[PDB]
RNA sequence: AGAACCUUACCUGGUCUUGACAUCCACGGAAGUUUUCAGAGAUGAGAAUGUGCCUUCGGGAACCGUGAGACAGGUGCUGCAU
RNA sequence: GGCCGGGAACUCAAAGGAGACUGCCAGUGAUAAACUGGAGGAAGGUGGGGAUGACGUCAAGUCAUCAUGGCCCUUACGACC
RNA sequence: AUGUUUCUUCUUUUUUUUUUUGGUGAGAGG
């Protein structure tokens, strides 16, 4: 239930603490012993955490799996910096401002394509 | 960004039967300094919050002038009620002045070569209403290119 | 003549009185000489300690005191001797041993007092007081407390002649006596003057 | 729909339903509108002549059906037609259907 | 929310001036205690005698004197200084 | 002599609440607001009353409740009887 | 019907935490 009430966040930037550091994940803590997972893939590429760091990041996917984490969170992928521009810019949370598109090599370089319906503001 | 610059302030009143509430009106202008020009009519009841409140209408009044060579185009009559201020054409002069409170107006703007005088009663209200308005149906060449002739370089020699 | 204190018509019935203890008419007077001028001594030492209520509760034959600030470590100081220092010097006053509660409180500014003196501690040396409310005012406000009128007084600004002004933000109730705000004051006594304060801060509700 | 009476009174809670209904027909289906549209249909400038003002001040291109009484000061699509008719407005908003059938693909 | 002394800050007269009260400085007196008085009372002039606890036991906190004091005291004014 | 038993009915004693809202009926009135009659009830329209004194005016009073800038007395305007 | 004189102002700069199960007696192995 307290997932359920926390649909924003199953899909909004998740702040977590991380427990543990693995070669191939990292295990973060949520609270209220929810655990969420960053895979290799999720993480950006010149980022090292420590155990006790504080990380945000997208959850893209809950899983109901009967082992393993069930939580999937993202700094890779584009949802996140589609994220982290919604909470930077009130025009875009919002709905003043739209982003329709947003292409992203992570740690690196990204491109988002913004649009507005009012003439009065410049999106950019 | 928007190139803030902030000049007025005097006390209003209103006097009611508690007394009367000194009200501030507070004028100032925006623009980017090579083209876009566009001031916000701005009043509180005290003086911060008045130059904040007359930022949201000078961002949606900046009009373009189309700024030839970060100067005029020709000498254009800024008569409006209160000030009847010619904008004299000087050609790369490489002189900054125009009008007191007038020429913090025209530093946003961007220019550097231009005379003024402001004809008549020496207000500063009517100044930033018309030196957006002389600045408003003055047009470059191309565009009184555009519509008399109908020969665009004839005019252009 | 105006302002009553929200206060004191609204002890008890939604917030707890600031001493709570029997007497008889004939043991009136002794129990109350010891509040006083002790709470005068703990002012004068723990006005740099942050506090913000000072209950005062002796039964029969006992006396304790609940100190509510936020930074006890230097009413503690180092290793609770200083909390003893509090002890020695009110057990020979009153004759019956007064032991002290330091209980505090996670939040320091969301409280009536330390607003209070946040401004007289820094009244001094001349401050635009404005911003120097404005910054506390604006912290509280959207730390949760969802109503406030903050006040200050004296000669403002180096004046002379009379000047008071209020900075409302939120709920203020005076007609309310269900809702929930404080309010508490101190003075700020110099080579100028007396510059002094108060504050309505509101919390909520039932 | 589920509470909204054992929380307080049932007196008061018809003052609620007034001013839910009364700000539901007033605000529509439009609670879930993006704020600031692209565009905003109008049928008669006479009394709804503050969204014409209001709509040209943004940069938003908005329409007008026109009859003999009403000026074009202000407005952008000057479209003659008798704003006085049940079936023939919705023959106009028959029409638009077409183009908004359009307007989705 | 109560003018015989008091209250009382006003007046007459008689008085001490580091003072009714506070903290500190040197030293003394221990502190304490009843009573005879010049006198309106104030104040000041006296006689009998006493001495709990800690003892780092070359003496100290609780009380007063005499001397220098910093100050203390202000119902003396300004409510248009707050 | 409720004085001596008895009683938990009952006045009184004191607590947490139940009790009121134009809820219902009809006329009128713009299907609204709303006044006021009909009903029962302990009470009928904020049931009787108190407490709470908005922004502010008198730059209204107080330095003699207390605080406190300057001022003066500080062998006195301070102190005692 | 009458109601002195000289007297009242005006807003954009200040703000560290945090806490230092032993003994005795006998026997035996090397």
């Amino acid at each position: 239930m307290v997932v359920d009430q926390f649909r924003e966040h199953e899909g909004e930037i998740i702040t977590g603490v991380v427990k543990k550091v693995n070669r191939d994940n990292i295990s973060l803590d949520l609270g209220n012993n929810a655990e969420a997972v960053i895979l290799r893939e999720d993480m950006l590429p010149r980022e090292n955490f420590r155990p006790g760091d504080r990380v945000r990041g997208v959850l893209y996917s809950v899983r109901p799996e009967a082992r393993g984490a069930q939580l999937f969170v993202t700094r890779s992928k584009p949802e996140m910096l589609i994220e982290l521009f919604r909470i930077e810019v009130p025009e875009i949370g919002e709905e003043v401002i739209e982003i329709k598109a947003a292409a992203r090599d992570p740690g690196s370089r990204a491109k988002i394509a913004v649009k507005t319906n009012d003439k009065r503001i410049d999106p950019v | 960004e928007l190139q803030e610059k902030l000049i007025a302030v005097n006390r209003v009143s209103k006097t009611v039967k508690g007394g009367r509430i000194f009200s501030f009106t507070a004028l100032t202008v925006v623009g980017d300094g090579n083209g876009r020009v566009g001031f916000g009519y701005g009043k509180a009841r005290e003086v911060p919050a008045a130059i904040q409140k007359a930022m949201e209408k000078a961002r949606r009044n900046m009009i373009n002038v189309a700024l030839n060579n970060g100067t005029l185009q020709h000498p254009v009559k800024g008569v409006h009620t209160g000030s009847r201020v010619f904008m004299q054409p000087a050609s790369e002069g490489t002189g900054i002045i125009a009008g007191g409170a007038m020429r913090a107006v025209l530093e946003v703007a961007g220019v550097h070569n231009v005379l003024a005088k402001a004809y008549g009663s020496t207000n500063p209200i009517n100044v930033v209403r018309a030196t957006i308005d002389g600045l408003e149906n003055m047009n470059s060449p191309e565009m009184v290119a555009a519509k008399r002739g109908k020969s665009v370089e004839e005019i252009l020699g | 003549g105006q302002k009553v204190h929200p206060n004191g018509i609204r002890l008890g019935i939604v917030k707890p009185w600031n001493s709570t203890w029997f007497a008889n008419t004939k043991e009136f007077a002794d129990n109350l000489d010891s509040d006083f001028k002790v709470r005068q001594y703990l002012t004068k030492e723990l006005a740099k300690a942050s506090v913000s209520r000072i209950v005062i509760e002796r039964p029969a034959k006992s006396i304790r005191v609940t100190i509510h600030t936020a930074r006890p470590g230097i009413v503690i100081g180092k290793k609770g001797e200083d909390v003893e220092k509090l002890r020695k010097v009110v057990a020979d006053i009153a004759g019956v041993p007064a032991q002290i509660n330091i209980a505090e409180v996670r939040k320091p500014e969301l409280d009536a007092k330390l607003v209070a003196d946040s401004i007289t501690s820094q009244l001094e040396r001349r401050v635009m007081f404005r911003r120097a409310m404005k910054r506390a005012v604006q912290n509280a406000m959207r730390l949760g407390a969802k109503g406030i009128k903050v006040e200050v007084s004296g000669r403002l600004g180096g004046a002379e002649i009379a000047r008071t002004e209020w900075y409302r933000e939120g709920r203020v109730p005076l007609h309310t006596l269900r809702a929930d705000i404080d309010y508490n004051t101190s003075e700020a006594h110099t080579t100028y003057g007396v510059i002094g304060v108060k504050v309505w801060i509101f919390k909520g509700e039932i | 729909q589920d509470g909204t009476f054992d929380k307080l009174t049932k007196k008061e809670a018809l003052m609620r339903t007034r001013e839910l209904e009364k700000l539901e027909n007033s605000l529509g289906g439009i609670k879930d509108m993006g704020g600031l549209p692209d565009a905003l249909f109008v049928i008669d400038a006479d009394h709804e002549h503050i969204a014409i003002k209001e709509a040209n001040n943004l940069g938003i291109p908005v329409f007008a059906i026109v009859d003999t009484n009403s000026d074009p000061d202000g407005v952008d699509f000057v479209i003659p037609g008798n704003d006085d008719a049940i079936r023939a407005v919705t023959l106009y908003l028959g029409a638009v259907a077409a183009t908004v059938r359009e307007g989705r693909s």
